[PDB]
C-alpha cells in the first residue's frame, strides 16, 4: 500500500501522532503527518546514531507484550525516585 | 498466533508475530536480496501494532467497557456517565507515540459523607464561637484555576481518577496507584513510572491458594480451641516483569494536587518494587529486522502483506461507523 | 446394589462414542444410551441364565453367555468356542 | 543471558480439534473402555433381579463386557450416520431411535 489517501478520498491518520497525514515516505512506504513524525521514524531507523554521552541519546527498543509489541526508549529518564537497578 | 511457522534456521525470530532478534539486525551480512522496507512493510506493521496495543494494552487496569450490543442496559449509560465527573483535556506520550485524553473522576462516596460531616462540624464550631469589575471576574477565573471549586474542594484527597482515550472512548482504565508521579512545574509535564508483571495472574492465583491454605490452617486451629503480600512470599512464582515509564503533559495546577494526593505512600511501594526487582525476571530487549529476503521469506512477506491489507480494510469502517 | 444405571457415568459413554468417531455429542444421549444398554443386557442375561438353569447349574459360564449371544444372532469368537 | 522467548500465551486449541485427537487415539486402542467394576455391578444387579443366588464366571462377565462394547460401538456409528444425514454434527436421541428402527430392534 502507498500514498496518504484512503480509497474514499479521506486522509489517513498518522500512526505516530493521530494527525491527518500530509506526506508519504517513498523509501519505506510509511506515510507521515509532520516533520516530527518523519524524524521519529528515522530515529527508529538508524539504530546506531553515527555521531562518530553517546549512550544518553534516545534509543527506542521494541518490547513484546501480550498480543502485540511497543517501542520503548531505554534512555527515557524514569520518574524521580526510581531505585538503583530500575 | 496462526501466523506461518517460520522455516527452520531463519536469521530472525517471530516475536509478537514479527521478525525480530535480540541483536541489532545485520542486513548487509545476512541478506543477499533484501526487499525494501516498502516491500517488507515490517516497520509499518510494527507501528500499527504499537499504536493499537497502546490503545488496548494492559498498562492500566480496565474498569469500564461499552457493552457490545426495551433492554434497560441503555438506561445504565447515563448512570455510568453521572457516576464519573467531567474534567479537561490532556495529552499523553506512549514511547514514540502520543495520545490525547479527557479526565474523569470516580466518585468516592465516603469522601462525600465525610465532607458533609466536616461541614456540619465547621458550622457547629462557628455557631459555638459566635460596568461590573471585570478584574474581579479575572481574579475568580485564576482562583478557580489554581485554587479549588466545590467539587474540587471535596475531591482534593482520595479522589479516584479514570483514564479514557479520545480516539477510542470504548474503554476506561484505572490510573496506577502503585506508581511514582513527578510533576514538572517548569514544563507542566508529569512522568509516571511503574513495574508490570506479565504473569501477574499466575501470582494472584497462587496468592489465592496460599490465602485459602492459611484460612484452612486457622480454621483447623480454631476447631481445637493480614497484609498478605505475594511478592514477599518465598514460594511466589518468578515474575516475568517489565519496568515502565510514561510522561503526561497538559495538566493544570489544580489537578496536580488531586493527582499528587491520589497516589500511594511512596516508601512502601518503593520497597515493594525493590523486592520485585530482586525476584523479577526482566523482559529481554531485542531488535526488529525490518528487511526480509524476497526468496527465503516469500511466505512471511506475503502473509504480512495480507494481514496489513485486512487491517486497513477494517480500519476504514471504524470511521465509517462514526 | 442401587443406582448402578448411573454407574456407567458420562465419560464412559463419551469414550465409547469417541471410538464411534462422533465429533459432537448431546447431553440427552447418555440417558438413551443407558436405556438401550439396559434392555440389551436384560435380554442377553435372561437368555444366558436360562441356558444355565437347564444344566442343573448355579454358575453362569462363558459358554452360556456365548451361546445365548449366538441365539440372539450376535456371534462372538475368542472365548473357548 | 537467557532469552525470554517473548511472552507466552495460554494456548487454546480450537474446540473440537482435541476431540478429534481423542477420536483417533481411542479408535486405535483396543482395550475395554468401560470400567470393569461398575459394569460388574450392573450385570450383578440385573441377574440378581432376574434370578436369586446366581454366580458368574469371571470370563462370562468379561465376555458380556466385550459384547456390550461391540454392540454400543455399532449403535453409535449408526447414530453418527443418521445425524450426518440430518445435516447435524450433534447426535440427538432421535438419531439413535431411527438407527434402532432401521435396524428393527423397535420397529
Amino acid at each position: 500500500p502507498t500514498g496518504v489517501f484512503l480509497a474514499n478520498g479521506i486522509r489517513k491518520k498518522c500512526l505516530i501522532t493521530n494527525k491527518e497525514c500530509q506526506y508519504f515516505d517513498p523509501r519505506t512506504g510509511v506515510p507521515y503527518s509532520d516533520v516530527e513524525a518523519y524524524k521519529i521514524i528515522q530515529r527508529i531507523q538508524d539504530p546506531i546514531s553515527k555521531e562518530e554521552d553517546s549512550d544518553d541519546q534516545v534509543r527506542f527498543k521494541w518490547f513484546g507484550f501480550k498480543n502485540g509489541g511497543i517501542y520503548l526508549d531505554l534512555s527515557q529518564r524514569p520518574a524521580k525516585g526510581v531505585p538503583e537497578g530500575f | 498466533a496462526s501466523r506461518a511457522k517460520l522455516a527452520t534456521n531463519r536469521p530472525f525470530e517471530i516475536v509478537a508475530g514479527l521478525p525480530a532478534s535480540v541483536e541489532l539486525p545485520n542486513y548487509n551480512s545476512s541478506l543477499t536480496h533484501p526487499q525494501s522496507i516498502k516491500n517488507s512493510g515490517v516497520l509499518y506493521d510494527s507501528l500499527v501494532s504499537s499504536r493499537r496495543t497502546w490503545v488496548q494494552g494492559e498498562m492500566f487496569e480496565l474498569y469500564w467497557r461499552r457493552p457490545k450490543k426495551e433492554s434497560p442496559t441503555s438506561g445504565t449509560i447515563p448512570l455510568i456517565r453521572d457516576k464519573m465527573q467531567k474534567m479537561c483535556d490532556c495529552v499523553m506520550s506512549g514511547g514514540p507515540h502520543t495520545f490525547k485524553v479527557r479526565l474523569f473522576i470516580l466518585k468516592n462516596d465516603k469522601i462525600e459523607q465525610k465532607w458533609q460531616d466536616e461541614q456540619e462540624l465547621k458550622k457547629k464550631e462557628k455557631e459555638l464561637k459566635r460596568p461590573k469589575r471585570k478584574r474581579r471576574k479575572n481574579a475568580i477565573k485564576e482562583d478557580k484555576d489554581m485554587q479549588l471549586t466545590a467539587f474540587q474542594q471535596k475531591y482534593v484527597q482520595g479522589a479516584e481518577i479514570i483514564l479514557e482515550y479520545l480516539e477510542f472512548t470504548h474503554s476506561r482504565y484505572y490510573l496506577p496507584k502503585k506508581s511514582v508521579v513527578e510533576f514538572l512545574e517548569d514544563t507542566d509535564e508529569i512522568i509516571i513510572s511503574w513495574i508490570v508483571i506479565h504473569n501477574s495472574k499466575e501470582i494472584e492465583k497462587f496468592k489465592t491458594k496460599k490465602i485459602k491454605a492459611k484460612l484452612k490452617a486457622d480454621q483447623k486451629l480454631n476447631k481445637e480451641d493480614v497484609s498478605f503480600n505475594p511478592l514477599f512470599e518465598a514460594d511466589c512464582p518468578t515474575p516475568l516483569y517489565t519496568p515502565m515509564t510514561m510522561k503526561l503533559s497538559g495538566i493544570h495546577k489544580r489537578f496536580n494536587q488531586i493527582i499528587r494526593n491520589s497516589v500511594s505512600p511512596m516508601e512502601e511501594v518503593v520497597k515493594e518494587m525493590e523486592k520485585i526487582l530482586q525476584i523479577g525476571t526482566r523482559l529481554s530487549g531485542y531488535n526488529l529486522w525490518y528487511q526480509l529476503d524476497g526468496y527465503d521469506d516469500e511466505a512471511l512477506s506475503e502473509s504480512l502483506r495480507f494481514e496489513l491489507n485486512e487491517w486497513e480494510h477494517a480500519m476504514r469502517s471504524r470511521r465509517h461507523k462514526r | 446394589l442401587r443406582d448402578n444405571i448411573q454407574g456407567i457415568t458420562k465419560p464412559a459413554i463419551r469414550r465409547l462414542a469417541r471410538r464411534g468417531g462422533v465429533k459432537r455429542i448431546s447431553g440427552l444421549i447418555y440417558e438413551e444410551t443407558r436405556g438401550v444398554l439396559k434392555v440389551f443386557l436384560e435380554n442377553v442375561i435372561r437368555d444366558a441364565v436360562t441356558y444355565t438353569e437347564h444344566a442343573k447349574r448355579k454358575t453362569v459360564t462363558a459358554m452360556d453367555v456365548v451361546y445365548a449371544l449366538k441365539r440372539q444372532g450376535r456371534t462372538l469368537y475368542g472365548f473357548g468356542g | 543471558a537467557p532469552a525470554t522467548g517473548g511472552v507466552k500465551k495460554p494456548h487454546r486449541y480450537r474446540p473440537g480439534t482435541v476431540a478429534l485427537r481423542e477420536i483417533r487415539r481411542y479408535q486405535k486402542s483396543t482395550e475395554l473402555l468401560i470400567r470393569k467394576l461398575p459394569f460388574q455391578r450392573l450385570v450383578r444387579e440385573i441377574a440378581q433381579d432376574f434370578k436369586t443366588d446366581l454366580r458368574f464366571q469371571s470370563s462370562a462377565v468379561m465376555a458380556l463386557q466385550e459384547a456390550s462394547e461391540a454392540y454400543l460401538v455399532g449403535l453409535f456409528e449408526d447414530t453418527n450416520l443418521c445425524a450426518i444425514h440430518a445435516k447435524r454434527v450433534t447426535i440427538m436421541p432421535k438419531d439413535i431411535q431411527l438407527a434402532r428402527r432401521i435396524r428393527g430392534e423397535r420397529a
